[PDB]
Formats: structure tokens, C-alpha cells, sequence
């Protein structure tokens, strides 16, 4: 076989082990879903120093704790808004969630609080920011560098799995890297409690499962897939699929046939062409043995999987760090004025936040 | 090359989620 006596007992108890770990994990999730908690900071605790990132309703601010000097991000959501682009209910789950897990590598939800005009999540500061930004500039990681954030992934989404969480938005403009040169997950709004299946068309064009794009009812496997993609994507420059247009896009998705650069080790193409599988009877991650098909995987064999949870291995990549507070690993954005009415907007709605 | 069609494609930039 291809494991010893020795090595087929450790295998076998570090599995277990992650067993025993996930039904601790799980209990104290559930716990915390069922008892949030709330209302634990007010605005003007905070000075508003840059922002880190926009979106369609809400942005991203550096701020500073006036009392204590420690830096956060705070997320900030008009509520209006939020009611006009149809996500109320993404935007109470992500707040749930955040509230809910625990793992070294998905951020840290330090206060929330809310008043007449916005929603606030006050969160760690990540200051490397997107692994976006380093892939495009850097052009592509090495397969050693590219392996260390996908063992991230895979120990995240293990994770949220166990916890019945589907992810569904994996991509490098969605993962930030700390001053450590770990990877942080952030955004949730995407994200669903699902045991079985569900349905929604979500995610971006490069990153969906071809079963999204079939509109089918899917499953974690999709999540799986988009790890194959990040992969792909880390150790080539570029993703497996690509054009001009979506429609195109989604034409190579489903079609079963992906093409790699000559320099992919032949190991790394068996894993990918295992998770890039169109057919979810043969898709690492959805087969008997679970996450272990990847994790067991031969491009995996150099991992050390409790060394990463426990982030004592030594990053590939540090990012530039002037102190903090230091914002230069994000771009810059036009800064807008924190307007605050003197009408209560969306109460109701909002209840729960 | 593949390089080149990417840059083609447009769509090297920070991607939006659709709709
Ligand atoms: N540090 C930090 C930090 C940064 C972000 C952040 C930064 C840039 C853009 C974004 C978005 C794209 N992922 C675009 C804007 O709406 C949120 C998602 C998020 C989120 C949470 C954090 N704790
Ligand atoms: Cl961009």
C-alpha cells in the first residue's frame, strides 16, 4: 500500500482527531447562533482615518479607538440602501455568522452597533491587504507560496462545512493577508446554512461551479470547485476559465475541459483536474472520504496541517508593514462624508442587529 | 499565448459579482 504501519496510525488519528475537534467546534457555534451578541460600541468611539474599499451600499473604513489607539475596520452600511438593493436578509446573516465562528484564519467581529442611518461591524484590521493586488503585481505564486494559502482554504472550508456554512465567495479580491502572512476571510454575506442543497445564482462569472450555472439545486461542492479555480488561478496568473463576456465564460465552465500552463507539476494538474471535475460523482470533496481526498492528496504531501492551524509556519510572503495604522496595501478610494439623519431610517428590519 | 488572451479578455481587474 502506499502507507506504512507508522504512518497509516498517524494518518488515521490525525483524522479523527479533526473529527473530535469539529464536534467541539460545532457545539460552540451552535451556542453562539442562538444567543448573539449585540450593541457593544457607539461611533464616536472611533476616528475615521481612510477607506479601505467600496461597495454597491456600504464601504470599508480604517478607523482608530479614540481611547485605546488600536486600529479596526469598520464596515459601514446605509441602511436605505441596503432595503433598495434587495439585502436585508445577506446582510443580517453576515453580521450572524461573523458573531458565531471561530477560526484562525476568518476575521474577527470586535463591536457592532447601529443608529439612525447605518449599520457598523467593527472588525480586525488586516493591514497586507488583497491577494489580489500581490498576485497581480507579483504575477503568480510559486507552487510552494500558492500551496500555503490553499492549506488555509482547505482547513477554512473543513471548517465552515462542518458547520453546514457554504461559502460561495472565494476569490482573490476577497482575501486579505495579515502582517503574519496568513489569510484572513471577511466577507459573509454570501454565505448560507445549507445541509443539503440550495439555489441561488450567486458568485462571480471566473468562480462559479458549472452546477450554479446549470441552475441546478448544489451543495458544498461548489465551494470545493472554487478552490480549484483559487488554485489555479494562485499558481498561474490567471484563471482556468476566461473572455470577454460571461456567456463565454460560463461556455468552458461547463464544458469538462480546462487547460494548464507548462509549468504546473504534474501534481498539481491531478489535484485541479480532481476539483474542476463537472461531474459531481468524481469531485474531490464530495466523494465517501470527504475533505481527506484533498488533504491526502500528493500535491498536500509537504503540508503540515496543524502547523498552518496553528500558524507556526513560516510565510512565504510578508507584506510591507510601516506600523500601524499603515494602509499602503490598499488602494485608494474617494472618501464621502458619514452623513447621520435625524430620522430613524428601517427600524424594524433591522431589529436584529 | 494564454498570458496574451487574458490581457485580451478585459477582465483583469477586481471582478464584480454578477447581477
Ligand atoms: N482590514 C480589513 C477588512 C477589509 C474589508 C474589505 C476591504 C476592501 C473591500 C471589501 C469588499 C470586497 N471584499 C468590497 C466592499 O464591501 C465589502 C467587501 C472589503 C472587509 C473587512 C475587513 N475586516
Ligand atoms: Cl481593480
Amino acid at each position: 500500500g502506499h502507507m506504512g504501519n507508522a504512518a497509516a496510525a498517524k494518518k488515521g488519528s490525525e483524522q479523527e482527531s479533526v473529527k473530535e475537534f469539529l464536534a467541539k467546534a460545532k457545539e460552540e457555534f451552535l451556542k453562539k447562533w442562538e444567543s448573539p451578541s449585540q450593541n457593544t460600541a457607539q461611533l464616536d468611539h472611533f476616528d475615521r482615518i481612510k477607506t479601505l474599499g467600496t461597495g454597491s451600499f456600504g464601504r470599508v473604513m480604517l478607523v482608530k479607538h479614540k481611547e485605546t489607539g488600536n486600529h479596526y475596520a469598520m464596515k459601514i452600511l446605509d441602511k436605505q440602501k441596503v432595503v433598495k438593493l434587495k439585502q436585508i436578509e445577506h446582510t443580517l446573516n453576515e453580521k450572524r455568522i461573523l458573531q458565531a465562528v471561530n477560526f484562525p484564519f476568518l476575521v474577527k467581529l470586535e463591536f457592532s452597533f447601529k443608529d439612525n442611518s447605518n449599520l457598523y461591524m467593527v472588525m480586525e484590521y488586516v493591514p497586507g491587504g488583497e491577494m489580489f493586488s500581490h498576485l497581480r503585481r507579483i504575477g503568480r505564486f510559486s507552487e510552494p507560496h500558492a500551496r500555503f494559502y490553499a492549506a488555509q482554504i482547505v482547513l477554512t472550508f473543513e471548517y465552515l462545512h462542518s458547520l453546514d456554512l457554504i461559502y460561495r465567495d472565494l476569490k482573490p479580491e476577497n482575501l486579505l493577508i495579515d502582517q503574519q502572512g496568513y489569510i484572513q476571510v471577511t466577507d459573509f454575506g454570501f454565505a448560507k446554512r445549507v445541509k443539503g442543497r440550495t439555489w441561488t445564482l450567486c458568485g462571480t462569472p471566473e468562480y462559479l461551479a458549472p452546477e450554479i450555472i446549470l441552475s441546478k439545486g448544489y451543495n458544498k461542492a461548489v465551494d470545493w470547485w472554487a478552490l480549484g479555480v483559487l488554485i489555479y488561478e494562485m499558481a498561474a496568473g490567471y484563471p482556468p476559465f476566461f473572455a470577454d463576456q460571461p456567456i463565454q465564460i460560463y461556455e468552458k465552465i461547463v464544458s469538462g475541459k480546462v487547460r494548464f500552463p507548462s509549468h504546473f507539476s504534474s501534481d498539481l494538474k491531478d489535484l485541479l483536474r480532481n476539483l474542476l471535475q463537472v461531474d459531481l460523482t468524481k469531485r474531490f470533496g464530495n466523494l465517501k472520504n470527504g475533505v481527506n481526498d484533498i488533504k491526502n492528496h500528493k500535491w498536500f504531501a509537504t503540508t503540515d496541517w496543524i502547523a498552518i492551524y496553528q500558524r507556526k509556519v513560516e510565510a512565504p510572503f510578508i507584506p510591507k508593514f510601516k506600523g500601524p495604522g499603515d494602509t499602503s496595501n490598499f488602494d485608494d478610494y474617494e472618501e464621502e462624508e458619514i452623513r447621520v439623519s435625524i430620522n430613524e431610517k428601517c427600524g424594524k428590519e433591522f431589529t436584529e442587529f | 499565448t494564454t498570458y496574451a488572451d487574458f490581457i485580451a479578455s478585459g477582465r483583469t481587474g477586481r471582478r464584480n459579482a454578477i447581477h
